């Protein structure tokens, strides 16, 4: 096994990560859902940067769904006031300060998120697949 | 806004009052209309709530500027701002941004250069 | 209320200005009711469940 | 002529509604006087008011907005059937008839997989 | 509040007082080591009642890491030679057939002289041991106020 | 028949789909939909829905999957979870990554978790299940559970004494101990004695604090019925019964 | 097997004027007629019974007997549904319709059993507010209007009373004194 950085994970392919009891996990999804908008980690980032409509977050409870959502919405304000202002009071979000060059921009994407976190892909299992069977319903050939 | 040369068109365009009988002009600043609008075609707006909650506004104030014979007379009453509710329709009508960021250090340390709200205040 | 969409409209992948939503709608029908507030606004909603005293958020507009 | 008239709230105008009938009268007396209405609760919120201003609201209609286009395009344009063809209802059992007859053709092969699998005529409809 | 329902939630001193209660399956619905599919079993073959046994005790044991793991300040266990048999003094007892005594006694089965010293080998500053006294002198004291 | 629908058909018709030939173009349509994945609670993961996630996002490039989960806490083998589908996961893909510091506890339950556990090699009895040592946080290294004497230590295993006992018997005692422990708190609470610091903050002990962790429902009811004997009253969050029974 | 009956009967009545000078409904054209006029008339004075039934009493010749209605004090507004209001010779006429009609069969609806139908029924409130609804929307439409000169009566049409040799049974026309109207509206003015 090896040890999981916030900000160096490769976002390539198939990753396993295990979050032992008690760990932030709801933090490391709220991360980890702020790389993916902001497109970081040099070499190990995204190709291109995605929008609120096209990260998909799966989790079985509902209420974790909820709270999920409202932990990564209080997260994208915390790091739209951060990167107005320049600095904050957390290391992480003080990494993920010095890791983008621009300003301006990653504000204005951080605020197009905060507008567009009513329409978040953040659903259930069954929410996700009955979602996927009500949108393309020809392919699955479904009521 | 669709293209630099309909925003002359647009500047062209003035709103006379209905019963005072006095033309006013559509922007804040005619200069700085054109830094207004980005490249793309969207005007950023200093009131966050009116740019993230009235995208159906903006579409239908598009359309409506679109037509040619269109006669615009403006009736606003201004708002006097005493209460919270006040304030707000006051900051929305206005167009202006009292959402204080503190981009500096003097910013976020004094707190005083917001708007006083009263305690009695039931407005919100 | 946020609506899915049919999965095969075309409208949904061009969208133009003069375009039904029902997001936008209830966005706009929010500023609405901030903007039609004359003296009093009372907005009420559920931030605690009665079942476990779990903490419910409130809106994105709120 | 085309006017709009921009107003923070309504009831400036309901004011320059009140200063327009009050400058500029009707000559026929039976002619009606449309409003447009966004819904039922909003034209009886509008007789409330022209009530309270003028002190009396009658022969005046609140058509919605597609009635008021449809009664406009009976007026303007004559011999016009009263419902129409392309209804929604008329159009899903015409489409209930041509969508077997065109289940052969290359172009709705993605429809072909979807039908012609099982099908009590529930799926077609 | 129950294992299941204590998933992810936070408390500061939890009391455990039934965690070395165990029970054995019967049926036989397990999963293959290799090919890693749900194999039932129908007829009673001790092969496969063994290897449902031991996802049993998995299970077993991930629910006591979930209720161990859930305390900030303190937790409290309740350790007992529990013994499934219905034979009362056979020489041997069940601990290692449990959850929390398959980390006690190291897999290995014991009696409750040797699972005493396997509690006591274990000792620090943060692990302590103490004998379960019955006794009650008051039920409580309400402490009201006025109203 | 009737055209219903169930919460296992959604699974089962979107892996039916997915298994035909023209679905897999219906995946690129979720490669067009979605180019990424963070799955949480992973080892309440089905196999139809691991087939689903293998199905859409296997090794097709610029689409990322990222599997978050504890293969130590999957504990809904009654519902339909199953730890060897993470096992088959844990087969299939190449990295894995894990998260060092422990936020929630105190360093001395931490260093007790960590010793209880790694006794032996392999204490979770399975070959692809590994623990690891965690580490505690920093900002909460000075959590103390203080008695009235000496500081309290983090995991106190009540040993019952005896040589064999019965299940309803050891029930009862174990139950009476922890209501004489639970009593003794609260009385230790009310005037100063026992109390929560961290640092040289204080926090008396509450009711609220004290939670019995049980697996079923009977053994709730007797933990229910040896707290309400001694004037401590006792909600229990698990009730699922209904209103209409009573 | 109702239709063959129906058709004569609708051509019966619309043969048949309802007017002092005899006017038959053919004569009205599109323009003219205005089909379900719906009103809403403002209130702001509490509407006590005892205050307006010996007003109403005062004028209208209907209110010998009839005891007189309870309501509550209204304030606030009043809803209406016109049946027709329609134009001739320049001279305005209301017209509503009656159909119930369950106690006679024979010839009996003659103008005392019409005039006890509209005491039984309480027409005449109806009615008087619809007076005062035209006389308020004929004040505000039109400039320099007189209520004399342009009203010219209401017509209550029962539709089972219509006889091909009876053409006043079926038909009720009443106009009011011109003084009741003037109070009425200074009453619920303010």
């Amino acid at each position: 096994a090896e040890t999981l950085d916030p900000l160096r994970l490769p976002l390539q392919g198939e990753r396993l990560i295990e979050a032992s009891a008690g760990t932030g996990k709801t933090f490391t999804i709220a991360a980890l859902y702020l790389r993916l908008l902001l497109g970081l980690g040099g070499s190990a980032a995204f190709p291109r940067p995605l929008t609120v409509e096209e990260l998909l977050v799966v989790t079985f409870t509902e209420a974790a769904t909820a709270e999920l959502r409202g932990r990564i919405r209080s997260n994208i304000h915390e790091l739209r006031i951060a990167c107005l202002r320049e600095t904050t009071d957390n290391p992480l979000y003080e990494r993920l300060l010095e890791e983008i060059d621009d300003k301006a921009q990653a504000a204005q994407w951080l605020l197009l998120a905060e507008r567009q976190m009513d329409e978040a892909a953040v659903f259930t299992i069954h929410g996700f697949c009955q979602r996927m069977l009500n949108l393309n319903a020809f392919e699955s050939g479904m009521l | 806004i669709k293209d630099p040369a309909y925003l002359a068109k647009l500047l062209t365009r003035q709103r006379r009052h209905s019963f005072e009988d006095r033309e006013l002009p559509l922007f804040r600043d005619s200069e700085n209309a054109g830094q207004l609008f980005n490249s793309d075609g969207e005007q950023d707006v200093g009131n966050p709530l009116l740019a993230s909650w009235g995208k159906l506004g903006r579409d239908y104030i598009y359309l409506l500027s679109d037509l040619e014979s269109s006669q615009e007379l403006d009736a606003f009453v201004d708002v006097t701002p005493d209460n919270l509710l006040h304030n707000i329709q006051s900051d929305i009508l206005e167009l202006e941004n009292r959402a204080v960021a503190g981009v500096n250090i003097e910013e976020f340390s004094r707190s005083d250069n917001k708007r006083p709200l009263d305690p009695l205040d039931s407005s919100i | 209320r946020q609506l899915a969409p049919l999965g095969f409209d075309l409208m949904s992948q061009k969208p133009k200005r003069g375009d039904r939503s029902r997001r936008d709608d209830d966005r706009y029908l929010f500023l609405e009711a901030l903007i039609s507030a004359q003296q009093k606004l009372y907005i009420s909603y559920i931030g605690r469940s009665i079942q476990d005293n779990s903490e419910r958020f409130p809106s994105v507009l709120v | 002529m085309l006017r709009v008239y921009h107003s923070n709230r309504l009831d400036v105008l309901e004011a320059l509604m009140e200063f327009i009938v009050e400058r500029e009268r009707l000559d026929d007396p039976f002619e009606p006087e449309m409003i447009l209405v966004q819904s039922t609760g909003m034209a009886q919120w509008l007789q409330m008011t022209l009530s309270q201003k003028f002190g009396i609201a009658a022969n005046i209609d609140f058509p919605l907005p597609a009635s008021f286009i449809w009664d406009m395009f009976v007026r303007v344009l004559p011999e016009i059937p009263k419902e129409s063809a392309f209804n929604k209802q008329s159009m899903s059992w015409k489409l209930m008839t041509l969508l077997p007859q065109l289940l052969e053709r290359e172009d709705f092969t993605l429809l072909r997989h979807y039908l012609t699998d099982d099908s009590d005529k529930r799926k077609l409809f | 509040v129950t294992i299941h329902k204590s998933k992810g939630l936070e408390y500061p001193l939890v009391w455990l007082p039934f965690i070395t209660n165990f029970r054995v399956q019967e049926q036989a619905f397990y999963h293959d080591r290799h090919s890693f599919e749900a194999v039932l079993d129908l007829n009673a073959a001790p092969e496969s009642v063994d290897l449902a046994e031991a996802e049993r005790l998995a299970e077993d044991l991930r629910l006591l890491y979930v209720a161990l793991t859930r305390s900030v300040w303190h937790c409290s266990l309740g350790v007992a030679p529990l013994v499934r048999r219905r034979g009362d003094k056979k020489g041997d007892t069940d601990v290692h057939q449990s959850a929390l005594g398959r980390l006690l006694q190291k897999g290995e089965p014991q009696d409750a002289a040797g699972l005493r010293t396997c509690i006591e080998a274990l000792c620090d500053d943060d692990i302590a041991w103490q004998t379960a006294q019955t006794g009650d002198n008051q039920p409580w004291q309400v402490n009201d106020v006025s109203t | 028949r009737r055209g219903e629908l169930g919460f296992d058909d959604m699974l089962s018709r979107l892996d039916s789909a997915l298994r035909s030939e023209s679905g897999e173009v219906l995946a690129a349509a979720i490669r067009t939909r979605f180019p990424v994945a963070m799955i949480d609670e992973f080892q309440d993961t089905d196999p139809q829905q691991y087939r689903i996630f293998r199905r859409i996002w296997h090794h097709q490039p610029e689409t990322a999957l990222l599997l978050i989960g504890d293969p130590k806490q999957a504990i809904y083998a009654f519902r339909g979870a199953d730890i060897f589908t993470y096992m088959k996961a844990r087969s299939e893909v190449h990295a894995h990554y894990t998260l060092d510091t422990n936020w929630r506890s105190a360093p001395g339950m931490v260093n007790s978790v960590n010793k209880l556990f790694s006794q032996t090699d392999d204490a979770f009895m399975f070959r692809e299940i590994p623990f690891i040592p965690v580490k505690s946080a920093g900002k909460n290294q000075a959590l103390r559970f203080v008695f009235k004497g000496e500081t309290q230590p983090a995991m106190k295993m009540w040993l019952m004494e005896g040589e064999s006992c019965g299940v309803g018997d050891y029930q009862s005692t174990m139950a009476q101990v922890c209501a004489a422990q639970i009593r003794d708190w609260l009385q230790a609470g009310q005037r100063g004695e026992a109390l929560l610091m961290n640092g040289d903050d204080a926090r008396p002990v509450r009711a609220s604090d004290i939670s019995v962790l049980v697996r079923s429902r009977q053994e709730a009811a007797q933990v229910r019925d040896a707290l309400t004997l001694l004037e401590i009253p006792s909600v229990y969050l698990s009730n699922r019964d209904s209103v209409f029974e009573t | 097997q109702w239709e063959p009956v129906l058709t004569e009967w609708i051509t019966a009545v619309l043969q048949a004027p309802l007017n002092e000078t005899g006017v038959s409904l053919s004569q009205l054209s599109a323009r003219n007629k205005q089909v379900e006029m719906e009103f809403y008339l403002p209130i702001s004075e509490p509407l006590i019974a005892s205050q307006l039934d010996t007003l109403i009493r005062q004028f209208d010749p209907l209110s010998a007997g009839c005891p007189p209605l309870e309501f509550m004090q209204v304030r606030g507004m009043l809803k209406g549904f016109i049946d027709l209001v329609f134009r001739h010779e320049g001279r305005y006429y209301l017209l509503a319709y009656k159909s119930n009609w369950l106690g006679e069969d024979s010839s009996a609806y003659t103008q005392q059993a019409m005039a006890a139908a509209m005491q039984a029924h309480r027409y005449d409130l109806q009615y008087q507010l619809y007076t005062l609804a035209l006389h308020r929307y004929l004040r505000h439409r039109i400039a320099d209007y007189d209520y004399e000169h342009h009203f010219g009566g209401v017509i209550y049409l029962f539709l089972r009373g219509v006889d091909k040799e009876h053409p006043q049974q079926g038909i009720y026309t009443t106009r009011p004194n011109a003084g009741l109207i003037a109070l009425m509206d200074e009453m619920f003015a303010g």
